[PDB]
């Protein structure tokens, strides 16, 4: 049913479709409904082959990979397939604007994060569309959610939950967010992290918010009467003839359902509270499970190349090593830059293997930190070396000139 | 005077020619050395000596597989820890250990990520307190009024060390994650429920004297976790120092004063060489350079005279090696 | 002379060091001023575009807006003001003898970056309007160089303003348009209907030459002199608004009205311009449209005018009698290239 | 707490029996107290089979 | 040593005889004397007497000089 609804939405908000475009769109919808929860790469490849078999045996067409299907309504007025390079350029310009406007963060854009942006935008454009992002730390979950919500005009509400906090503060911030969604008709993207669920009662409150479209506990008695009076005054201001309690509360529920999207950020899905959060009954059936996982080696190669291509790196001879194709993760080696990127990727994989992470997702924070440190360190070292060599050279030249002048005299 | 100027600079000319000859060799191995230095900086903060050596062997193998050159006699202390920084750290109260020197250089060269200190002995708290003087301030996650004290410290610009790191308080997350909003020439950060200004001279340290504690994944993935664990050579050196102080206090005082004078003389010689190079580059001057060369000869003679007490120290070390190993 | 339409292809291209933010035209001499994200200020001749006439870096951050004015008096030069992110507003002098830029003074007092400035002449007095991220709409006298009025009419930060007589209007980040009387410093009516922040809002001006949106409807609006307003936002739409008649005006118990809503842009609309019955607007879809006010449709589309985004464009002012409405059109883009239309 | 402050000020021995029944107090107040008179000695009686006492408190005693 | 100019920008690329490179951004790309330089993003190739040629690209966004690759 979610696949059918997605196909209808894409057709309704799309251009004149052909049979090939219809098949590709259905395949993209199948990717977004059936194969965002897959963890392993081999299961993704199996699903790709399954789509190929199903399309070939029912609808007798381009490549149907996960990244080769880029459907987005950002580049036009309608939901249609877009190219890769122009989409990357547009996302680069809009992320530069976002970093200028809200918070500065040095992030580098690759193809997989473009795909994640597209699916997060698709899930945030829906009615009753909630997300649940799973992946290793520093993969870029909350910053992507904030950027996509800024693209759609949503208002970011991040709960300020810390230690020495109880259910009172969480209920207060949830009630405030609900009031902003309904009474002030402001669209809200509430981002809930794994660490913001201190106690299982927080998870129960989130479960009640997601299963229904309101918390019955947060409006009881005198505060229920205050909500009734406030929303009656709002409806009088808006200009609708609602008088009964049932119709007015149904309007309240509909406004919350239309103007509230909850995005979950989860770092390690093996922990007990995270496993309970994943296996929650109405969190599973309502949210769109988007398993980002750890960075695959292509993404690490792309971001490493895009962050070391600006430093002065190639300055000496290089012999191309004779290495296997399975040991080369970048393009075939032509300069020392690809060798440096491959060395960093190999050391990251070997370090995470030696530390026995098991099946826990691998944080790419060490990779980015090492890349930035290497860039700044090689810049400083090259500057110091060339300055020292110039100083020694001019000193030797001055000494030789003085010796020659003394010999001539 | 010009003749003596030319004659006295024979050793300087030989050293300059040797450095010019070795410039190609040092430029060939620059990239590999930078790679290993960055790996030390961002990976081996939380590893013991055996794991550091094993992963260094793996890194050297992986670096030689792709045929990029690196220094065969590479060492982290000689490449990142300068003599002035080493002198300051040793004066402030850091141990003589090479492991502690490596971790010290890792901590104070992390200008981007917030360094997390894991020191069971609680010695780095007073080492960093001595390093920054009276402008440092000590807070903790377990005390009331921590939020307003940290906000006032950020507004003023003091250096903050937060104790009890295993009790992380998640309203300083924007301070940990370095997610600032730039407002022209002023930088502001949102802590709690109201934004505060950042003076730009404010540095953050997190200290936790509890090994095998609990570091949240948000905090664990964004800090330079540095472990200060005592090892074999630190125990041997401390045992030798304690037994020599309790055995012959005057001789121990003489040896430590001699070591301090020797390293001060080496630093003065390096600064004198740098000043001579700068003065010759910016070309009266002959008399000044003759005075500098006389000072350098005096320093070299002072080292030659001061190098006559080493065999006694070596004999005492060879005598107390059994006590140290026991 | 007023129904001119630009040709299919550009005549010549202007090369700038980095992305262009604002572009203005000299009313008398055929010379164009180009801003720069690096902070530089350029001045290119319309005929000899190989080298700039004058180029200087008075700011340290990105220039945000500029607008020029030829001074006149009843008893006479060009005044150029530059707004940047470096917390300061710089006023320049353009001498026509040796054609060089001369800095006059700097205006300080904004608490954040400044994004739009306005300059106009009234009773032989020159005033410099300004709006910034500090939520304050400030004005500084050109001669005295001291602040006159300062008010906070929006909850969020103002992005663009425009001045007609003694009245000012402003669009901000909270998708509202506020019309506030400058001498009294009080709001007259609010604006609602947009869902994305305003990028450019400007008054529409009465003409006597039949344009629907440039003619008054009643005698009271004729005495007021202002009836409609055009606003462009990040909603990919251009909306023509309507100003209710106010009662030191007193606000009538206070809402605007969307007379007409345009659409068709594939990205955020950045800058708008008016010339006769045609409305010229740029957007981030590397294209420029041309809308009729009478029909609301677009006649011509300039697809792929710039490689990257298109930031700014302007035409010659036709409502002012002191400025001859030449058929000069020039646009600025993010791809470090300025485009100018000739003949 | 009051008797610990009084015994630090004016002197006197003190013994805390079964500190494992108040582990939160031990982890916060005792840690921050031992972390920072001459005839004042404090004894703590715990159980070997009980919960894990904090290491920074344990090495300080 | 060598004098170079941009194709459509008001920038002069003057190379010193001591190996420094100046734009009127300064960077001593060559330790020894530079023979000649050429221009062609903008790609600038510098040749010196040290049997090493360094190719630098002039980024006009931040008015800095970045090295792409070098030929030895
Ligand atoms: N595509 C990317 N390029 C560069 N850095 C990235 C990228 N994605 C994430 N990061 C790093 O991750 C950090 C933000 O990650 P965040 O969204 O906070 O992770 P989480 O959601 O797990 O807390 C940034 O500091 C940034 O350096």
């Amino acid at each position: 049913t979610r696949l059918v609804r997605g196909v209808y939405t894409a057709i309704n908000t799309g251009p004149r479709q052909t049979l090939r475009s219809l098949i590709r769109l259905w395949a993209y919808e199948a990717w977004r409904i059936f194969a965002d929860r897959l963890v392993g790469v081999k299961e993704k490849n199996s699903f790709e082959q399954l789509l190929y078999e199903t399309v070939d045996k029912y609808l007798p067409l381009g490549n149907i990979s996960s990244t080769s299907l880029l459907f987005s309504g950002l580049l036009s007025l309608d939901f249609k397939e877009v190219n890769k390079t122009d989409l990357v350029n547009f996302i680069e310009e809009r992320f530069k604007t976002f970093c200028d406007e809200e918070l500065e963060v040095p992030m580098v854009i690759h193809e997989s994060m473009v795909d994640h942006i597209l699916r997060i935008d698709r899930a945030l454009k829906q009615v009753q569309g909630h997300m649940m992002l799973i992946g290793a730390s520093r993969t870029g979950k909350t910053i992507l959610t904030r950027f996509v919500a800024w693209l759609n005009g949503l208002k970011i509400v991040q709960p300020k939950i810390h230690r020495h906090s109880n259910l009172s503060d969480f209920d207060m911030i949830l009630k405030k967010a609900i009031s902003d969604c309904s009474l002030k008709e402001s669209r809200t993207c509430l981002i809930i992290d794994e660490s913001n669920i201190l106690e299982t009662a927080f998870l129960e409150r989130m479960n009640t918010l997601l299963a229904n479209a309101d918390i019955p506990d947060l409006f009881q008695g005198e505060e229920y009467d205050k909500l009734l009076n406030n929303l009656r005054n709002k409806t009088r201001s808006l200009g609708l003839l609602l008088d009964t309690e049932q119709e007015l509360y149904d309007w309240f529920v509909g406004e919350i359902a239309k103007n509230l999207h909850v995005v979950f950020t989860i770092c390690d899905p093996t922990n007990n509270k995270s496993s309970a959060m994943i296996s929650s009954p109405a969190l599973f059936n309502r949210c769109i499970i988007n398993w980002m996982g750890d960075w695959d080696t292509k993404t690490m190669s792309q971001v490493a190349n895009n962050m070391v291509d600006v430093v002065p790196m190639e300055f000496t001879d290089f012999i191309v090593p004779e290495v296997n194709k399975e040991l080369v993760f970048t393009e075939p080696i032509q300069t020392i830059r690809d060798a440096v990127v491959n060395i960093l990727i190999h050391f990251d994989r070997n370090f995470y293997q030696k530390m026995k992470v098991g099946v826990n997702p691998r944080s790419p924070g060490y990779f980015i930190d090492g890349l930035r440190a290497l860039v700044k360190l090689v810049t400083a070292k090259y500057q110091d070396l060339q300055e020292n060599q110039r100083f020694v050279n001019v000193g030797l030249e001055k000494l030789n000139e003085s010796v020659l002048k003394v010999n001539e005299l | 005077r010009s003749i003596s100027l030319v004659k006295s600079l024979t050793f300087e000319k030989e050293r300059w020619l040797n450095t010019t000859k070795q410039f190609s060799k040092t430029s060939q191995e620059l990239i590999g050395n930078c790679i290993i230095s960055s790996i030390y900086e961002t990976y081996f903060g939380h590893l013991n000596e055996r794991e550091r050596g094993d992963m260094l062997v793996i890194l050297k193998r992986l670096l030689g597989k792709f045929a990029v050159k690196y220094d065969v006699n590479y060492r982290f202390i000689d490449y990142l820890v300068t003599l002035d920084e080493k002198m300051k750290w040793l004066e402030c109260g850091l141990d003589k250990n090479d492991y502690f020197l490596e971790n010290m250089s890792i901590v104070m060269n992390s200008q981007d990520a917030v360094p997390f200190l894991l020191d069971p002995s609680s010695h780095m708290i007073t080492v960093i307190s001595n390093y920054y003087g009276n402008k440092t301030v000590l807070l903790s996650f377990l005390e009331e009024g921590f939020v307003k004290r940290l906000e006032n410290a950020v507004r003023f610009g003091s250096v903050v060390i937060i104790q009890d790191g295993e009790f992380f308080d998640p309203i300083i997350s924007r301070l940990i994650s370095r997610e600032f909003n730039h407002a022209g020439n002023r930088v502001t950060v949102e802590i709690g429920d109201h934004e505060v200004d950042v003076s730009g001279d404010f540095k953050l340290f997190i200290h936790s004297c509890d090994p095998s504690g609990d570091i949240p994944i948000f905090l664990r993935s964004r800090v330079r976790l540095v472990h200060f664990v005592t090892n074999k050579e630190s125990i041997e050196t401390r045992i030798f120092d304690i037994t020599l102080t309790e055995e012959n206090a005057e001789m121990q005082r003489k040896r430590e004063d001699l070591i301090k004078l020797n390293t001060e003389y080496r630093l003065k010689l390096k600064n004198l060489e740098k000043r001579l190079l700068e003065e010759l580059n910016n070309s009266e001057l002959m008399v000044t350079l003759n005075n500098l060369k006389k000072e350098a000869m005096n320093i070299e003679k002072k080292l030659s005279e001061s190098e006559e007490f080493f065999p006694q120290f070596d004999n005492l070390v060879e005598e107390y090696s059994i006590i140290g190993k026991h | 002379v007023l129904k001119w339409i630009p040709r299919n292809l550009p005549s010549c291209l202007i090369n700038v060091e980095s992305s262009v933010t604002s572009v203005k035209l000299h009313p008398n001499l055929p010379i164009v001023f180009v801003a720069t994200d690096h902070g530089k200020l350029y001045a290119f001749d319309l005929f000899n575009y190989t080298i700039p006439l004058a180029s200087l870096q008075s700011h340290t951050k990105a220039i945000t807006s500029m607008d020029v004015l030829f001074t006149n008096y009843t008893n006479n030069y060009l005044v150029i003001v530059t707004a940047s992110k470096d917390l300061q507003i710089h006023v320049f002098k353009w001498v026509s003898e040796e054609c060089k830029f001369q800095q006059i003074r700097s205006l300080l007092g904004h608490e954040h970056i400044v994004s739009a400035v306005k300059i106009w002449q009234k009773n032989n007095d020159v005033h410099i309007a300004s709006c910034s991220r500090d939520q304050t709409v400030k004005i500084w006298d050109f001669h005295n160089g001291w602040s006159l009025k300062t008010f906070q009419p929006h909850s969020q930060w103002v992005r663009s303003i425009d001045v007609l007589g003694d009245y000012i209007i402003s669009g901000s980040h909270d998708t509202t348009l506020r019309l506030t009387h400058w001498p009294s410093g009080n709001g007259l009516s609010v604006g609602t209907g947009h869902e994305f922040p305003i990028e450019k809002v400007k008054f529409i001006h009465f003409i006597e030459d039949e344009i629907r949106f440039r003619t008054p409807s009643t005698d009271r609006y004729k005495n007021w002199g202002m009836q409609y307003c055009v606003s462009a936002s990040r909603d990919r739409t251009i909306k023509i608004w309507e100003i209710p008649l106010p009662t030191a005006p007193i606000p009538n118990p206070s809402n605007f009205r969307c007379v007409l809503t345009l659409k068709g842009h594939l990205s955020w609309v950045r800058d708008i311009s008016i010339r006769g019955q045609y409305l010229f607007s740029c957007a981030d879809d590397k294209s420029v449209r041309c809308w009729d006010l009478n029909t609301g449709q677009c006649l011509h589309v300039w697809e792929k005018l710039h490689t990257g985004f298109v930031n700014c464009l302007d035409l010659d002012v036709d409502f002012d009698s002191n400025v001859t409405p030449r058929q000069m059109m020039v646009t600025g883009g993010l791809d470090c290239k300025s485009n100018v239309f000739m003949r | 707490q009051e008797e610990i402050s009084k015994s630090k000020i004016e002197g006197g021995w003190i013994l805390l029996q079964n500190i494992q029944m108040s582990l939160s107090w031990v982890k916060t107040y005792l840690h921050k107290h031992v972390e920072e008179h001459e005839k004042f000695k404090m004894f703590m009686t715990c159980h070997l089979t009980g919960d894990k006492l904090p290491a920074p408190l344990l090495q300080r005693t």
